[PDB]
């Protein structure tokens, strides 16, 4: 999965 | 409000030591119950509310992820029932959080900072929600888009390119064009844009923004070259 | 009980959920639940009940030594009564697996595996307490040592030296020595006898086993290492 | 902190 903050 | 007993302060500090001990679920409660006294918050505890919700939600979507793998994979009620059970539980952490957010964060929020910041955890749990949405979905994912865009115009007018909530916003926004909108292409064009934006202003940057900026830019140079 | 409306098959199908979205609390839930329906555990059920339950209590251990040592160094009142609300909790779930143990595991555990995995336990959450108490604390520490010495003495008269429960009692036992006890040298004796008398056992072992017996010999092993 | 199972 992407990365978010 | 069961937090409703105790000094705000003694709540912030509480929920400065559940994020020491890992404890996420606590860290909310103990933020939650400050946002309840009423006052605007700091960039400190802005920070705190948002870690500790991130993680508490975020294990609710790794547990979801698993369990909706495991439903899918079966196609009795048991993985159903109990994948419906964690989606309730996240989707109503996401209520409580749009709803402190709606109640009163965002209307209070007077300056551009704290407006965007509120802003983009709008589109965050609204995102959340899309995640586990299944038609009702279409208006969720809408307004998703309607908080990140918005939180997207105020910053592009009052922070610089390399402020790390500009660029949290814009990471997030473009997972959220990626995964959820079904727009690869918006998602890639974000992600590459901001990340060019920022890196022409890193040079105005003291060693500890320049520390804060470059994180942030290593993690939509990560998601590019996932999707690319 | 929650969960009295819930088939057993059910509550056993979505523990073993739990386990796989790592939703340890729910697990414990329903193994809670499943217990209280009044049968016997079957091994696996056994082992289902114990890994929620050392779970939930861990993670609630690790965070009570963070706060404990926050605490110390600190040495306004918000450590102490953040660390005391997590000992409480802790102290809440200790409470719980000791009354399913009392209520009716242990008098209904008439194979001495069943009896020896109860036993085990037992000693385990008197642990657990023991951990957390100042003073009370004697007589919890001399009824942990009472349960896992009856499982000792059940274990060795009814099971082989390699059998995974009477190593993993040998082990927990032993780290209640050294670290509960203040007794290193019988906690050193303890695991260097049970590891001997398990590899010179080793042999007799088919493949499977083999692997389960050296997995815990191993454990034995590190503590050894940690210890000497 | 030593290995319990
Ligand atoms: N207790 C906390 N978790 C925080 C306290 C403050 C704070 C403290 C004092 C004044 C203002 C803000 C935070 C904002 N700072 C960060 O460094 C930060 C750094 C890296 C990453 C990567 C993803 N998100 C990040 C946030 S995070
Ligand atoms: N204008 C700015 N550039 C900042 C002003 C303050 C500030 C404001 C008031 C008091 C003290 C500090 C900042 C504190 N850092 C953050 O909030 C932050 C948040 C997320 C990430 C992710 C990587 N790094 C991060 C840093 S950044
Ligand atoms: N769902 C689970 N967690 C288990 C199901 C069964 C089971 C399943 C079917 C029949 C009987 C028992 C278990 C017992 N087996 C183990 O392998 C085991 C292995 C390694 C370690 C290391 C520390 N503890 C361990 C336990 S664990
Ligand atoms: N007599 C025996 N040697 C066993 C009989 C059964 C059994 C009984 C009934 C049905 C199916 C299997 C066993 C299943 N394994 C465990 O319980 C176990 C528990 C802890 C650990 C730690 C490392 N490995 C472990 C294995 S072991
Ligand atoms: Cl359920
Ligand atoms: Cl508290
Ligand atoms: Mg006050
Ligand atoms: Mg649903
Ligand atoms: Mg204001
Ligand atoms: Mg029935
Ligand atoms: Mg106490
Ligand atoms: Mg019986």
């Amino acid at each position: 999965f992407p990365a978010t903050v | 409000g069961a937090m409703g007993s105790m000094e705000r302060a003694s709540l912030i500090q509480k929920a400065k030591l559940a994020e020491q001990a890992e404890r996420y679920e606590d860290m909310a409660a103990f933020m939650k119950g400050a946002v309840e006294k009423g006052e605007e918050l700091s960039c400190e505890e802005r920070n705190l509310l948002s870690v500790a919700y991130k993680n508490v939600v975020g294990g609710q979507r790794a547990a979801w992820r698993v369990l909706s793998s495991i439903e899918q994979k079966s196609n009795g009620p048991e993985v159903r029932e109990y994948r419906e059970k964690v989606e309730t539980e996240l989707q109503g952490v996401c209520d409580t959080v749009l709803g402190l957010l709606d109640s009163h964060l965002i209307k209070e929020a007077g300056d551009a900072e704290s407006r965007v910041f509120y802003l983009k955890m709008k589109g965050d749990y609204y995102r959340y929600l899309a995640e586990v949405a299944t038609g009702d979905k279409k208006r969720i994912i809408d307004s998703a888009r309607s908080a990140y865009q918005e939180a997207m115009d105020i910053s592009k007018k009052e922070m610089p390119p390399t402020n790390p909530i500009r660029l949290g916003l814009a990471l997030n926004f473009s997972v959220f064009h990626y995964e959820i909108a079904n727009s690869p292409e918006e998602a890639i064009s974000l992600a590459k844009t901001t990340f060019d934006e920022a890196m022409a202003d890193l040079h105005t940057l003291s060693e500890d923004s320049y520390k804060d900026s470059t994180l942030i830019m290593q993690l939509l140079r990560d998601n590019l070259t996932l999707w690319t």
